[PDB]
RNA sequence: GUUAUCCGGAAUGAUUGGGCGUAAAGCGUCUGUAGGUGGCUUUUUAAGUCCGCCGUCAAAUCCCAGGGCUCAACCCUGGACAG
């Protein structure tokens, strides 16, 4: 109880935050019908470092930052080899949200649906195109991209895994 | 170096495994033989993984850390405490709480209260209040004495946790896997080598096998402090 | 011994390592022998051994791993058929795909033998794409 | 059209439109209300990169669709090539050479037929220049020294590396297509490119 | 800093849980 | 701007690209004709398949590169992958 949380908020230049949806989810009780706020926060620096997080609380801002503290303990790093794009195409479903990611030329800003585009514009990739096949959901969507960019391999570690010395690569 | 002769384990209760129709078959490229309703653990890969175990324990203390050991079984209850008073490590007495590693903020405040109640227990002002307050302080001090009596000397997380075999402490183990804290533990004949990332598969039916591997790692840690 | 002798080997590979078991026993026909010959030399697997059981020469095949992990092999193998029996696929030396840029290979049946994308792209020949792994 | 309109509105909304319609910074006696408070949808952000581009060059938006279709149609970084097909626009060059103070100034300065290019007059502001061109005045402009007034008040900012201004014989030429670093305006190519993906 | 140290520890252990499940025995 | 017509979005007819325990959906089960797919080795022809060359698929259109109208639209000259 020292006060004002100035040093303790950690001013968040390192991780920039945004919501991607704040739906009010509600439960009914004996007394009636009371609601809490479920916010989904995607945290990440533009270095290649993102992760989702849900939260719910009766306040809006405590749900956002509570989802952020859930989010900033959930980070993967993005395998993004070239001039801020992707090594190869990928698809990976989670639940019932399927996400096709596809690398792009460098003259192409990120084009995807709002959750996928949110976790990629926070991922610092600049050149991708990801269609979403399946759900209208936002959480399983974004988390499906996170699973869809964990399982993604560069050329250096595939060259290391196969044992092949090196060729067949322009750069 | 950290050797153990093959005959010292091969004589005692190390290959003296567990039940022959309870085996969890991720030991199918591991377990050597089966005799009389009891499994027979492969001792070559056992001692090699113990070589690796003492390499990665003595190296980790050579960096300079503090290790943790869980003690809960009541078949190996006090043997861990003997294996933790001399070895300087902090230890679980008899019983575990789900949350002593991952929810350690409330456990930390619970150590504020436990530290203050030990400060009142030592100070001699316990006999001021009548049997009500003394009864309550003895009860909560008894429960924190059950859990937090053996880990007063810890702030923060350890580096390597060595646990009572597999069964009673999947809770503490899964808190370690959530925290990422590497653990090197004991495996029965019917458990997972992939829970922790290196462990030491040997039966723990023998108290002398438990005293063997634990005593081995106790001198590993103390020689880690030897600097 | 079903309908396909190539979904035989391939489905034994997927079903082999999705249960993390690093050992395959399959029949050794000519095209299976050729696939494991052009597959051990490309770093996916470790060893292929012929032997006999009732004078029936089989292939036991050792898969790759790594060390003691959550799963001891990191890169999931991801084998896939293409030219199904009843839907044959055929490619020129134009269509022949660079799988994921090259991180996968497309083993295919030339008039020479069966090659990879390296050994059928330099030839300029084309043929029936058996399957591509990645 | 031209849009020919109130323009500090567009500077307060879009941020400071550099050079175009002002060297004077906005709101010399203004802005003392209207808290944004931080709520702006992302479509508003990409839309403000459209109009940060569209007002800074004075284009019709249909013509900007035309330049995006040519920019996709060419080979290379479409986020950059859009800012090559809108830098070697003629009145942007006459702005950048300081032949006029503002880009409506350059557009009107080329509407009334005061520019010879390679010795031939060009009456149209949307003319796209080439490498190794020649940009001069009119023969009457040594008697009509309006260009010399603009070159008098100009030379705070010098030139980017395509231009070569000759002092009294008033000739400016571009050595090569302008580089991205060379582009004067500061904006994200990806934001604008992404916006037109829908079409 | 503490989180980074923890991560480094985990890496060390995973590598220590990477060197010798291969070979060894 | 509204309306109408068409495509997209629509993986909402699905080869690329869906499903059938309970959401729409497995015949009540079985025999079997036509038809579909099919074990292994060796040999032969090459119908499919692949490679080379050649002919043709008018001109105009689309793509590339030049050129002309003050630019563009449009016009013109040459070239060609596909297939």
């Amino acid at each position: 109880g020292f006060g004002s949380k100035s040093k303790k908020e950690k001013i968040r230049d390192g991780f920039e935050e945004n919501v991607v949806q704040v739906r009010r989810v509600t439960k009914v009780v004996k007394g009636g019908k009371h609601m809490r706020f479920r916010a989904i926060v995607v945290v990440g620096d533009k270095k290649g470092q993102v992760g989702v997080g849900v939260g719910k609380a009766k306040e809006v801002v405590s749900a956002v930052q509570k989802a952020a503290v859930d989010a900033r303990r959930n980070i993967i790093t993005v395998p993004m080899t070239k001039y801020l794009t992707f090594p190869h195409r990928n698809e990976a479903d989670y639940g019932a949200a399927r996400v096709m990611l596809r690398p792009a030329a460098p003259g192409t800003g990120v084009i995807a649906g709002g959750a996928v585009r949110t976790v990629l514009e926070m991922a610092g990739v600049e050149n991708a195109l990801g269609k979403q096949l399946g759900s209208n959901n936002a959480l399983n969507n974004a988390r499906a991209t996170i699973v869809a960019v964990q399982t993604m391999r560069q050329f250096s570690d595939v060259a290391r895994d196969r044992g092949i010395p090196m060729e067949e690569l322009w750069k | 170096y950290w050797n153990i002769n093959l005959e010292e384990m091969m004589e005692a209760g190390v290959h003296f495994g567990h039940g022959t129709r309870k085996w969890n078959p991720r030991m199918s490229p591991y377990i050597s033989a089966k005799c009389k309703g009891i499994h027979i653990i492969n001792l070559t890969r056992t001692a090699r993984f113990l070589s690796e175990a003492c390499d990665l324990v003595f190296d980790a203390s050579s960096r300079g850390k503090q290790f943790l050991i869980v003690g809960t079984k009541n078949k190996a209850a006090d043997s861990v405490a003997r294996a933790a008073i001399r070895a300087r490590c902090h230890y679980v007495n008899k019983k575990w709480l789900g949350g002593m590693l991952t929810n350690w903020s409330t456990t930390e405040t619970r150590l504020h209260k436990f530290r203050d109640l030990r400060m009142e227990q030592t100070a001699g002002r316990l006999a001021r209040l009548p049997k009500r307050d003394a009864a309550v302080v003895k009860r909560q001090l008894s429960h924190l004495q059950t859990y937090l009596g053996g880990i007063k000397y810890m702030t923060g997380l350890p580096d390597i946790v060595i646990i009572v075999d597999q069964q009673e402490e999947y809770t503490a183990l899964r808190e370690c896997i959530t925290l990422g804290i590497p653990t090197i533990c004991l495996i029965d004949t019917n458990c997972n080598p992939d829970l922790a990332d290196i462990s030491i598969p040997a039966n723990d039916d023998a108290i002398a096998s438990i005293r063997l591997i634990l005593t081995k790692l106790v001198f590993a840690i103390c020689e880690g402090r030897s600097s | 011994m079903g309908k396909d002798t190539i979904a035989d080997i391939i489905t034994c590979i997927r079903n082999a390592d999705m249960n993390r078991k690093g050992t395959v026993r399959i029949v050794s026909t000519n095209i299976t022998e050729n696939i494991v010959k052009i597959l051990l030399r490309e770093g996916f697997i470790e060893n292929a051994r012929k032997h006999q059981e009732r004078n029936k020469y089989f292939l036991v095949l050792t898969l790759r791993h790594r060390r003691n992990k959550k799963g001891p092999y990191l890169n999931t193998f991801h084998l896939k058929r293409v030219s199904r029996p009843g839907l044959r696929i055929y490619s020129n030396y134009q269509r022949i795909p660079r799988i994921l840029g090259g991180m996968g290979i497309a083993i295919l049946s030339t008039s020479r033998g069966i090659m990879t994308d390296r050994e059928a792209r330099l030839e300029g020949i084309g043929g029936e794409i058996l399957c591509y792994i990645w | 059209s031209r849009y020919r309109g109130p323009r500090f509105k567009k500077i307060r909304r879009l941020g400071a439109l550099p050079g175009l319609t002002n060297k004077r910074p906005r709101a010399g006696s203004d802005l003392r209300n209207q808290s944004r408070s931080g709520k702006r949808s992302q479509y508003r952000i990409r839309l403000e990169e459209k109009q940060k581009l569209r007002f800074h060059y004075g284009i019709t938006e249909r013509q900007l669709l035309k330049y995006v279709r040519i920019a996709r149609k060419a080979k290379g970084s479409t986020g950059q090539v859009l800012l090559q097909l809108l830098e070697m626009r003629l009145d942007n060059i006459l702005f950048r050479l300081g032949m006029a103070p503002t880009i409506p100034g350059a557009r009107q300065l080329v509407n009334h037929r005061h520019i010879l290019v390679n010795g031939r007059i060009v009456d149209i502001p949307s003319y796209r220049c080439k490498p190794q061109d020649t940009i001069m005045a009119r023969d009457e402009q040594k008697s009509i020294a309006l260009i010399q007034n603009s070159l008098d008040l100009s030379p705070r900012e010098e030139l980017p590396k395509h231009l070569t201004l000759n002092p009294f014989p008033y000739k400016g030429l571009v050595n090569q297509i302008i580089d991205s670093k060379w582009v004067g305006l500061k904006i994200n190519e990806l934001l604008v490119v992404e916006y037109y993906s829908r079409q | 800093t503490r989180e980074r140290q923890k991560l480094k520890q985990l890496f060390e252990d995973a590598y220590e849980r990477c060197r010798n499940a291969p070979m060894e025995g």
